[PDB]
């Protein structure tokens, strides 16, 4: 929805918040429901690879989100605190202005450790689960 | 005890569509005939192996006159006549956008006139990606009343793009009884669709021996015949289902009541022969329960025209002058067009003209059984569940 | 599998208790596991255009029912109660009688009413979660 | 992932516990992210409806473990215990030899039987959770 099959989230461009509230609104809307040529094949085929290729992509990552414990959720929610060396900069600024594709490149440098941190919170909840079941 | 509001995904529910429906025909790609070209340019090859999933149980309130698929054939066969006879001078009105003396002045189109070939070739309009096609499957289906061996398909069956006028050519017969069709009786406006159970057949030719082009300062004449013994069977069960709508009145056919050349004669064409057949040897008799003709070859005398009046909108034509000789055209008759002449001063009487010329009504009688709609998977419903929070 | 890739919780015509009660006898049993011509190609795209839209249009709507607290589930289940201006009916004669084609026109009015309850049901108990965040 | 579309948990040969945690390792990398003939056309389709039926058997098996609580999770948990009569082995056995080809000729007298007892579980969970909607 976002230009591409992936990156359905928002069009590129727009701000995080401006996007994420446009969302609902196509939700809403989406959920409500208010000449030819013989070598048409060859460009049916290559219109479906990248059809099948995005689908068969999406369900990948979207069972390899379990190591997170965000597993069938494109928005998910942690419990790792925010650290303030990382960005340094509020809630409603990052929202507001800053588009996807700057703020990527505001948090590269950190984007492969935060990995880290996810999946290490991921294995205490697991365990802390696991000492209740001696319990219940 | 305490009722939930639920939502479930994947129910069965059917909606209307409104979209586009791509062709279906078997072309050659070959030969100069002029159907093959436009299939081969805008049309599939036909489905192989089609499949019919015959539904359960249900009902589908299948309305014929408000059908919006057949709205959409008539743009189709459109578009193949401006790509098959061009006219050597088409003569349309043009009107100026001023209050009332309106402006319209006709724009007339010169273009080169090559006699081409022409024959029709069944086609078959299936649904594009992710709606489906719904059947009826009685053999009376009544027209816009709901019936209830649905079933569902994605390609119709065969359907020839034949334009004419009083009797509906080359198609599909009827199941079992020669139904009658209308949008709504007694109101003497709505064409009376009649569908036969068995193809009576036609023969139009004009061999050579008539090359007396004028007579003073014939080539425009021609012929057909129907076979006598076999054309009254047919007759004799119109006036069967007609009579059960009105058992107290007569019966009593006549010939047009006048209008254009198009519409008071029959009109058909083979190879830009249009035939302009005169038939009132064919709907003089008057009815009742016996016959009133005589007692084999009804001499239905025909003629070649040039200056036509279009049936894609108003407008003279004018094409070429006829081929030299051997134009033959071994036809069917399916249906038949037939208006109502009521009123007060309707006594006793049932008078059934020959109508016809609108051609979406000409394709009404060959897409009555379908109908497109698409599959809504929401669905709502009172439960006894509870979302722990 | 109720006649077309969509609508596979049952087939038409039968009611809708029948539909559900068969589907897991069809759940059980699908589980446990106990001439050619050149122009195939085109009517091959066409049935495969069919297969990948209602796929991609399965994954859309799932992922469409987390406004309604409905992510990722075929048969969800809310806390919003059932109004009596809306059927009044039993909850046995709905499921006994009334087939799905049916009851669709029956709630018709009001499927544009119910839509827009189920998602102030969803913002509130989202906003009583985070809360209770305050404590835990 | 394990030489076909489906079978993705881990490839053949290789024990249980050696698979299971490979698979880990290929989770955390692929996640982080760090001459023709017109007879191609035929091929093309026959390499697209694997991938397509992959798919679409994928999510029907998906949705159809929700009579067992196990929806939309390819590695789940129940609470059924574990019979003696059934394998009568220790769990650090199982895994570490004993490969998935040899386990199913193990366990495929009563694999029939645990499939029963996994349903009348759930719905006694079900039953469970209604008792207590009438309290809350
Ligand atoms: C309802 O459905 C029915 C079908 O059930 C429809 O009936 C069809 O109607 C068609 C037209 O009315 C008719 O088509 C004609 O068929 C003729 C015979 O075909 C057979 O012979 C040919 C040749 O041997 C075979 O190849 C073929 O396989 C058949 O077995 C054709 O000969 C006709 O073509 C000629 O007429 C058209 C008319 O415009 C010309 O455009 C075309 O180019 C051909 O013209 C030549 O012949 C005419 C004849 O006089 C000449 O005047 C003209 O100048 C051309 O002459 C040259 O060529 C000849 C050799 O052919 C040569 O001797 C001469 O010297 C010149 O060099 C035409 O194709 C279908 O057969 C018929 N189907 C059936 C089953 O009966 C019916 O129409 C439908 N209803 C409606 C309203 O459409
Ligand atoms: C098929 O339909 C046609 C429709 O045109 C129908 O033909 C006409 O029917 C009308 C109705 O009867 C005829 O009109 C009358 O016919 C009588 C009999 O000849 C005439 O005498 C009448 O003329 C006198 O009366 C008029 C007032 O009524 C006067 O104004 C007039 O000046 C005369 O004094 C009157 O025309 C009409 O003649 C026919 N025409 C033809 C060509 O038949 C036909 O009857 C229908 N077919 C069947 C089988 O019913
Ligand atoms: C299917 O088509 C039928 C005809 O093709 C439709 O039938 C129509 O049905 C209505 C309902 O009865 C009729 O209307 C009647 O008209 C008379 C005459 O009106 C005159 O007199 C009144 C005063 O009496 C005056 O006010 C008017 O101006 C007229 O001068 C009325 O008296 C009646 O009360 C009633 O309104 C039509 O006459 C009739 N059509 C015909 C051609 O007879 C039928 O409705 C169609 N089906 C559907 C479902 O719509
Ligand atoms: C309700 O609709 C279905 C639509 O398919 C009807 O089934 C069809 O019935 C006809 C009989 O009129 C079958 O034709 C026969 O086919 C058999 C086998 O092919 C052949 O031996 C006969 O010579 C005849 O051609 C037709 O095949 C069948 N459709 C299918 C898909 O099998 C059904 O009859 C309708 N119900 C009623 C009461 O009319
Ligand atoms: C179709 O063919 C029929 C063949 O009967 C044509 O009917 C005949 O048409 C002529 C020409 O008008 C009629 O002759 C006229 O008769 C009246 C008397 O009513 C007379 O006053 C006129 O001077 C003229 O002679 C003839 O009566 C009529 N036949 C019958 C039985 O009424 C018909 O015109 C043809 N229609 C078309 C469109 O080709
Ligand atoms: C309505 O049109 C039909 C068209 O067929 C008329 O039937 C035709 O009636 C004429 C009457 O003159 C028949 O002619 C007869 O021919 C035989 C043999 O040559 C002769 O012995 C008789 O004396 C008579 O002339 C003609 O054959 C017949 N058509 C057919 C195909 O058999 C009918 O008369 C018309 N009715 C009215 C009221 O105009
Ligand atoms: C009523 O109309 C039909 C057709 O409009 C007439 O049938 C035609 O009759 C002629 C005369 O016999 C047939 O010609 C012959 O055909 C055979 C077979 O090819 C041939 O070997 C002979 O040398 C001769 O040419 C003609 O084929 C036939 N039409 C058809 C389509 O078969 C019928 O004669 C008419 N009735 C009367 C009483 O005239
Ligand atoms: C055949 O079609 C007609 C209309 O074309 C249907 O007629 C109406 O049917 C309803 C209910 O069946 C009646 O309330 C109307 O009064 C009828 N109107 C007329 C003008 O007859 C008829 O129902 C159809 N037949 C079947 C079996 O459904
Ligand atoms: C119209 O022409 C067709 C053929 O062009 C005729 O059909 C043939 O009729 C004879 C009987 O006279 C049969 O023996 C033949 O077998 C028929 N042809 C075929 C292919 O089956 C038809 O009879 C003619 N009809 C009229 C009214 O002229
Ligand atoms: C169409 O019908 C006419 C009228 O019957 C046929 O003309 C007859 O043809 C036969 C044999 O060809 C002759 O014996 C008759 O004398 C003809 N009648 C008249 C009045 O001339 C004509 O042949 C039929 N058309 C075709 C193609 O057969
Ligand atoms: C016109 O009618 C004739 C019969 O009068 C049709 O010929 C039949 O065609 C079907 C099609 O397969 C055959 O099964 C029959 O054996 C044919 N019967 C005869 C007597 O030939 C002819 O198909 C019809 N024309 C059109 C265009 O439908
Ligand atoms: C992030 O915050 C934690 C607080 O527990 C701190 O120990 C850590 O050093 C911070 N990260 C960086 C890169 O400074
Ligand atoms: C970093 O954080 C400190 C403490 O909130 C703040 O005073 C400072 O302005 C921030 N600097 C930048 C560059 O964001
Ligand atoms: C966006 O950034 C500008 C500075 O470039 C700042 O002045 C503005 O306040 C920011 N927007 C919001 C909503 O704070
Ligand atoms: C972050 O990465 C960019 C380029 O990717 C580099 O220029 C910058 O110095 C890096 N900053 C840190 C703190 O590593
Ligand atoms: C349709 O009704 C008949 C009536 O007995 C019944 O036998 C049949 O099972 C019904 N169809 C379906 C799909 O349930
Ligand atoms: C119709 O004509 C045929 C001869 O072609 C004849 O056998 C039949 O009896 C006629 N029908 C009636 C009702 O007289
Ligand atoms: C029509 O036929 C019936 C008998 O079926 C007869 O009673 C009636 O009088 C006939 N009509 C006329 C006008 O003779
Ligand atoms: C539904 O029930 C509520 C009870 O809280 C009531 O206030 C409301 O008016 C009902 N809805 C309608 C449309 O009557
Ligand atoms: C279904 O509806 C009929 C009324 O047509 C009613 O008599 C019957 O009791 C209903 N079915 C059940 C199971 O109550
Ligand atoms: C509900 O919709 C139907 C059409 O299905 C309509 O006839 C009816 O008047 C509507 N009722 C209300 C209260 O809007
Ligand atoms: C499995 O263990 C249970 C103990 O709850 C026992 O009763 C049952 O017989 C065992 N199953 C078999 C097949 O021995
Ligand atoms: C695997 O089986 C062998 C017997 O073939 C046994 O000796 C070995 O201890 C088993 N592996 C482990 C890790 O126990
Ligand atoms: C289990 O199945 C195998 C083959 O399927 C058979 O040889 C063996 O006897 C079976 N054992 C039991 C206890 O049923």
């Amino acid at each position: 929805l976002g230009a591409f099959i992936l990156g359905f989230l928002g069009a590129a461009g727009s701000t995080m918040g401006a996007a994420s509230m446009a969302l609902t609104v196509q939700a809403r809307l989406l959920l409500s429901g208010i000449q030819h040529m013989l070598q048409l094949t060859v460009w049916g085929i290559k219109q479906l690879q990248a059809r099948v290729l995005a689908v068969e992509r999406y369900l990948r990552d979207q069972q390899l989100l379990g190591i997170w414990g965000c597993s069938g959720k494109i928005i998910c929610c942690t419990n790792v605190p925010w650290n303030d060396s990382w960005s340094n900069k509020t809630i409603n600024e990052i929202w507001d202005n800053m588009t996807w594709m700057q703020w990527e490149k505001e948090i590269d440098n950190y984007t492969q450790h935060i990995y880290t941190l996810l999946e290490v919170s991921q294995i205490q909840q697991e365990k802390n689960e696991q000492e209740l079941l001696e319990l219940d | 005890a305490k009722k939930w509001v639920t939502v479930y995904y994947g129910v069965p529910v059917w909606k209307e569509a409104t979209t586009t429906l791509f062709c279906a025909s078997d072309a050659k790609a070959y030969d100069t005939e002029v159907h093959n070209v436009w299939a081969t340019h805008a049309c599939v090859p036909t489905d192989p192996n089609p499949q019919e999933i015959v539904l359960g149980n249900v009902t589908e309130n299948f309305n014929m006159w408000k059908n919006n698929m057949v709205e959409q054939m008539h743009e189709d066969i459109i578009s193949l006549w401006d790509q098959s006879l061009k006219p050597c001078v088409k003569l349309t009105p043009l009107c100026v956008t001023l209050n009332c003396l309106i402006n319209c002045n006709t724009s007339v189109i010169t273009q080169a006139c090559p006699k081409v070939s022409f024959e029709p070739i069944p086609i078959h309009y299936c649904a594009p990606a992710g709606f489906a096609i719904l059947k009826c499957n009685s053999k009376t289906f009544n027209g816009s009343g709901p019936c209830t061996n649905v079933s569902t398909v994605q390609c119709t069956h065969g359907i020839r793009p034949v334009v004419s006028t009083q009797l509906l050519l080359n198609g599909s017969l009827a199941e079992e009884e020669i139904v009658i069709r209308s949008e709504n009786i007694t109101d003497n406006a709505k064409t009376i669709i009649v569908q036969l159970n068995e193809a009576v057949e036609i023969n139009c030719t004009r061999p050579n021996n008539n090359t007396r082009k004028s007579i003073h300062i014939n080539i425009r004449q021609a012929h057909c015949n129907i076979s006598k013994a076999r054309w009254n069977e047919t007759l004799g069960q119109i006036v069967a289902k007609l009579e059960e709508q009105f058992p107290n009145k007569t019966i009593i056919f006549n010939h047009s009541s006048g209008g254009d050349p198009e519409i008071v004669t029959h009109s058909f064409n083979c190879g830009g022969e249009f035939f302009y057949c005169n038939t009132t040897p064919l709907f003089n008799s008057t009815w009742n329960n016996t016959r009133t003709d005589d007692y084999q070859n009804i001499t239905l005398q025909c003629r070649i025209k040039q200056i036509i009046n279009m049936w894609q909108g108003v407008g003279k034509a004018m094409y070429a002058p006829p081929i030299r000789g051997q134009i033959r055209c071994s036809s069917n008759i399916t249906g038949l067009l037939l208006t109502r002449d009521g009123g007060r001063d309707q006594n006793g009487t049932e008078t059934f003209r020959p109508g016809g010329g609108n051609m979406r009504d000409n394709w009404r009688s060959e897409l009555y059984k379908y109908k497109v709609v698409k599959i809504e998977p929401l669905g709502i419903a009172p439960t006894a569940c509870k979302r722990r929070v």
